[PDB]
C-alpha cells in the first residue's frame, strides 16, 4: 500500500468551464477513414485522436452551449463511398433529440429530411434535425442559412456551422428561448439588410444578424410555413416544439413500461392509467413547463364511436354503460394543457 | 323518482392503495373540514363568516391478514423519510343510479400499529390519514 | 384470495418479557403514534403536515397468578435506578398466510399495581408502556 | 403450568388498618404512578423519557357497619393534626401458587364521609388515600 | 390485428355542439324535381346534395 | 361460468346405440345409463390486455 | 401478461423494415421484431392460425 | 356592498424579492412611520402637530428550506458593502373586489441568521429590514 | 417545488465544539446583528440609513449529563485568560434539499452556571456567548 502520502503541490489558476445541462443530447454524423463506429463524449478534451483536424473542429463547434454545456455528444463515423442510409439505420435504435452532419449534400439532405419526417410521422418518436440549406414543410426542421460565417479568421460554410448552432439550441434551458441570443466567438458575416433579413424568416429561416452590440440570432423558428386548423402559429416556435416533444416522449415512456402487455384491458386499470397520467401533469404544472388547470379523461365521443363500428346497439344504452364497455385492447383518452411564450416584442409609448 | 333500492349499500366498496387492491377492506372514510372565522359587520346583528381553507382527514379500517402497513411505511419513517401515497375509492350498487370513484391524493398516514391482539377476538387496523388533494372520476 | 379464515385470532399470541414467556397474557398492544405540525403553503387552500418524529405507546393485560411485575421493577424504581425491557410478540394462527414476530425494544413501564383485589371478581393487572424501537422478525 | 384455577379471586382478601383487622372489606387498591417527562435526543426520531419518581394513590371501599373511619380521624383533622397509617393487603387463594402480602406506609386519606344514605339502597363507604412508601412480605 | 398503435398527438383548441334529445319526430313533406322518396335526416350537418338551396333551407 | 350434462350429446349416443326417443320423459334420458361415456359442456369468458392507446391533447 | 412489445436489450441490430410491410406480415401470421427508441422490441403476440372459421375466431 | 367573503386572506399572498419569486414566504410587512411634533399655539387648549418626515419599516418571515439570505447578503456585509433590493407584494384573493401589487423599494435588512434549530421545532426565519420608497401597481 | 416536506426540522441538528461533538445539544443560535445611523438627506421624507458593522451574539443549550463547561472555561476565567472557540453547526434533514454546515469562529462564552437544580425538574444548561468570524461549507 505504500508510505503515507501528505503530497502538496502549487500551480496557477486554471480556466473554468461552463456547466453542464441535465438535458439535451446531440448526434452528429462525421466522416473518416479511421476510428469507425460509434463513440461517447462528454467532455471537450475526451476526442479519439484518430479522428482528423476539421472533425476534431467540428466536435470541439458542437460542445460549446448556450448557458450550459449539451448533456451528451453522440459521434457516429462513417469511412466513405456509402450511403447515409446506413448510419440512419443504426441511429433508429438510438436515443438522441438533435441530429447534424457537417458535411454533407443535396441528395444527403434529402434522405436526413425524410428520415426525420418518417420517424416523427410514422415511428411515433420526436425528434429533430439542423439542416443547412432544405426547405421541409415540417416543425421537425430547422434551416439554418448564412453564408460564410467567419470565426477567428477561418471559413465555416452552411453546411457545417450546424453542430455550433445545435450545441446553442441543446444547452438552452426550458424556460427560455433562443431569440437574440449572442455569439461571442463570431466575428463577421456577410452584408445583411433588414428586409431580407424580415423575408428569410417569414420563409422559415434560422439566421444570424448584426444588432447592438455583438452577432445574434434574430427568431426562434422551424421550418414550418403551411399552418393549418390543427396546427397554428405556436407550432412555428422552437420552444414550444421542444416542450411537447419532452412531454411526448415521458408519457410514452410511462404508458410503455408499465401497462402495454401488463394489465388487463378492464375498465379499472383505465382509471389507474388515468391517475398515472394526471400526476405526471401535475408534476409538470409544478416546475412551470405549463401552466394550471390540466385535465385527463376517458375520451367518450371516440368511444361511441369505435362501439358504433363493430354492431354494437347504442339504444337505450346508459352513458355509464357505454363508458365502462369492454373496447377489446384499444383505450381512448383525452387531456389538455397550456404553454406560454418567451418575450419578444415590446411597445412604449412616451408622452413628453 | 326516489326509492329505497336507490341508497347505496357499503358492501359494494373497492378500493386501491399505491395502486394495489385492498381485498380485506372493512371501511373508508375522507373529508374536507372547512377552517371558518368569524366576522361581525357593523349593523348587523347575524354573525358571518370568511373561508380561510380546509384540511382533509380520513381513515382506513382493515381485517388484519397480512403486514400491509408495516412494509409500507414501517422502515422508512424510522429513518426520517415520510412517504406520500395515492387512494381510490370506488363504490357501485348494481341498485343505485350509477357508480361513484374518487382519487384521494397526497395521503399520509397518522400512525403504524406494530401489534393490538387480545385472547378470542379477532384481528382488526385502524389507519387514520390526512391529505391535500382529491379529483372525480365518475360521479353520479 | 380474501377469505374469512384468514383473519387472525388473537388467542393464537404469545409473548416473552425480558427473554421469558408470559403463559398467562391476555392482551398485547404496541403503536407508533407520529408527531405531525401543520404548515399552510402561500397559494394553496388544503394545508398539509411535516413529520417531525413518533412516541411509542403500548400496554400489556395479565390474569393475576404471580408477583411478575413486583419482581421485575419495585424495588429498583424506590432507588432511581429504572430498568429498560425487550419484549417479543408473536402471532401465529395455523389457518392464516403466515406469521407475524416483532420485538419491541427499549420498554419502560408507566407504572406498578401493588394490589387490586375486589370480593367476587377474578384478579387481572394491566401495564401500560413506552418504547423507542423495534425490529421485524417473519412478517407475512 | 397455567391453569385457570391459578387466577387469584379477590374473594380471598384480607386487610389490616391501624394494627386492626377489617372484616366488612369490599375492595382495596394500592398503585404507584410514575412521572416521566419527555427528552428529544438530536438524530432520533423516537421520543425517549426520564424517570423522575412516583406518587403512590389507593382506595378502600367498606361496607357500612360502624364508624371506622369517624373514630380514626374526624376530631384530628379539625384540629389540625393529620394522623398517617400503615396498612397490610393479604391475598391467599387455596387454588394458587403462594401468598401475596404487602404493607403499605404513610397512608393519608383524602377525604371523610360524614353521612351517605339512601331509602331503599345499602350503606358503603369509599375512602381514597395517598401512601409514599411500602415492603413485600411473602411475594409469589 | 396489425401493429400496436400507440399515437399520442397535440392539436388546437376546439368546441363541442349541445347535447341531443330522444324527444320529438317531425314529418316533412317537399315537392323536389329530384332525387324522390323517402329522406331520415339525423343532422343538418348531413343533408344530401340533391335539394335545391330552397329546400335545403 | 357454467357447467352442466351435454344433453344433446348424450342424445345422440342413445340414438346410436339403438334406444327410443319417442315417449321417454327428459329426466329418463338425462339420467340413462351410458356404458363408461360422461358427456359435459361448460361456459367461460377471457378478456385480452391493453396493447393499443390513443390519447389526444389539446394545447 | 403478453409479449407484445417486450424488449430484448441484448439485441443490438436489425435488418431494416417499413412500416407497411411489418403489418403484413403481422397479418401473414408472423412473430417479428421492429426497431424503436431504445431497444429493439416484439411487434405483436400474435398465432400463425390465418384461416378463421365459425368455430376458430380471433382469440 | 359589503359582505364577509370580500375580506382578503392571507393565503392568496405571494412575494417576489431580487427579482426572484419566494415560495416559502409565511407573512410580509412592509409599513410608513410618520415623525411628527408638538407645537401649542398661543391661545388655543388643543395641541397640534407637524408633520417631519417618515420610516420605512418591515418583515418577511420563510419556512427554511434554503440558504436565501445568507447567499444574498454574507459575504457583501463582512466586506463592507451594503447591498439594497426591490420587493413586490401581491394580494390576489378571488372573492375580493380586485388585487393589491406594491413594489417595495431600497430595502436594507437588520440582520442575518446564520443558524437557528432547536430539537422537536420546524425551522423558520425572521429578517426585519428598513425601506425608503415604494409605487404602486394595481391598487382597489 | 416546494413541499412542506421540505421544511427542516431541528432533530436534524448536530453540533461540534472545540472539536469535540455534543450529543446532548438541545438547541443552537447563531446571528449577526447590524449596526445602522439614521441619516436624513435635504429633500427628501424618507429617512435612510448607514451601515456600520454588526455584532455576532448566540447561544447554545444542553442537557446536563457532564461537566463540559466547567472543564473548557473554569480555571482560565479565574487568572484572567480567556479562551476562544470554534463551533461547527450541521442540518442534514432527509427529505430536504441538501446539508446546511457552518463554522463559527472566534466564539466567547458569556458567563458560567456552576450549579442549577430543582427538586422535580431535569437539569438544562442555557450558555450565551459572542463570535465573530464564520465561514460557509455545504451551503444549499
Amino acid at each position: 500500500i505504500g508510505l503515507p502520502s501528505i503530497n502538496i503541490s502549487f500551480k496557477e489558476l486554471a480556466t473554468t468551464v461552463k456547466e453542464r445541462s441535465a438535458r439535451g443530447i446531440i448526434a452528429m454524423v462525421l466522416k473518416d477513414a479511421k476510428a469507425l463506429g460509434l463513440n461517447e463524449i462528454h467532455e471537450k478534451e475526451d476526442i479519439p485522436v484518430d479522428l482528423s483536424a476539421e472533425n476534431k473542429e467540428y466536435i470541439n463547434l458542437a460542445l460549446m452551449g448556450n448557458v450550459n454545456t449539451p448533456n451528451k455528444l453522440l459521434v457516429y463515423v462513417i469511412e466513405g463511398e456509402a450511403d447515409i442510409q446506413t448510419a440512419l439505420d443504426f441511429l433508429e435504435t438510438k436515443e438522441f433529440n438533435y441530429l447534424c452532419m457537417p458535411k454533407a449534400v443535396e441528395a444527403d439532405k434529402t434522405a436526413i429530411k425524410n428520415w426525420i419526417i418518417k420517424l416523427r410521422d410514422i415511428d411515433k418518436v420526436k425528434v429533430k434535425a439542423v439542416l443547412g440549406k432544405v426547405v421541409g414543410n415540417h416543425e421537425g426542421i430547422i434551416n439554418f442559412t448564412t453564408e460564410d460565417v467567419l470565426v477567428g479568421e477561418k471559413k465555416y460554410s452552411v453546411d457545417e456551422f450546424t453542430s455550433r448552432v445545435a450545441g446553442l439550441i441543446a444547452g438552452t434551458p426550458l424556460s427560455q428561448s433562443v431569440t437574440y441570443t449572442k455569439l461571442s466567438d463570431v466575428v463577421d458575416i456577410p452584408k445583411m439588410t433588414k428586409v431580407d433579413a424580415e423575408s428569410r424568416v417569414n420563409k422559415g429561416e434560422l439566421i444570424l444578424i448584426k444588432e447592438a452590440g455583438a452577432i445574434r440570432i434574430a427568431r426562434g423558428v422551424n421550418s414550418l410555413t403551411e399552418l393549418t386548423a390543427e396546427k397554428g402559429e405556436m407550432f412555428q416556435k422552437i420552444k414550444i416544439v421542444d416542450t411537447l416533444d419532452i412531454i411526448h416522449s415521458d408519457i410514452r415512456k410511462v404508458i410503455i413500461d408499465d401497462y402495454i402487455g401488463k394489465v388487463t384491458n378492464s375498465y379499472d386499470n383505465k382509471c389507474l392509467l388515468i391517475v398515472a397520467i394526471k400526476s405526471y401533469l401535475e408534476e409538470l404544472e409544478k416546475s412551470a413547463l405549463i401552466e394550471s388547470d390540466s385535465t385527463v379523461e376517458i375520451d367518450f365521443e371516440a368511444q361511441k364511436s369505435y362501439l358504433k363500428s363493430k354492431g354494437v346497439d347504442l339504444s337505450y344504452m346508459t352513458l355509464q354503460e357505454i363508458k365502462e364497455a369492454n373496447t377489446g385492447s384499444k383505450v381512448f383518452l383525452k387531456a389538455k394543457i397550456k404553454v406560454l411564450d418567451a418575450m419578444e416584442d415590446i411597445d412604449l409609448s412616451i408622452e413628453i | 323518482n326516489m326509492e329505497a333500492r336507490n341508497v347505496m349499500s357499503g358492501t359494494w366498496g373497492e378500493l386501491w392503495l399505491d395502486g394495489n387492491k385492498v381485498a380485506e377492506v372493512k371501511k373508508f372514510q375522507a373529508k374536507m373540514e372547512f377552517t371558518k372565522e368569524d366576522i361581525i359587520i357593523a349593523g348587523q346583528m347575524g354573525t358571518d363568516t370568511k373561508y380561510m381553507g380546509y384540511k382533509g382527514k380520513g381513515s382506513i379500517t382493515l381485517y388484519h391478514v397480512s403486514s400491509r402497513m408495516h412494509k409500507l411505511i414501517g422502515e422508512k419513517i424510522k429513518r426520517g423519510s415520510e412517504p406520500r401515497f395515492v387512494a381510490i375509492s370506488k363504490l357501485n350498487d348494481p341498485d343505485s343510479y350509477g357508480a361513484e370513484r374518487i382519487a384521494v391524493k397526497n395521503i399520509a398516514f397518522d400512525d403504524l400499529t406494530l401489534a393490538d391482539w387480545e385472547v378470542g377476538v379477532k384481528g382488526e387496523i385502524e389507519a387514520p390519514f390526512t391529505f391535500t388533494e382529491y379529483d372525480f372520476l365518475d360521479i353520479i
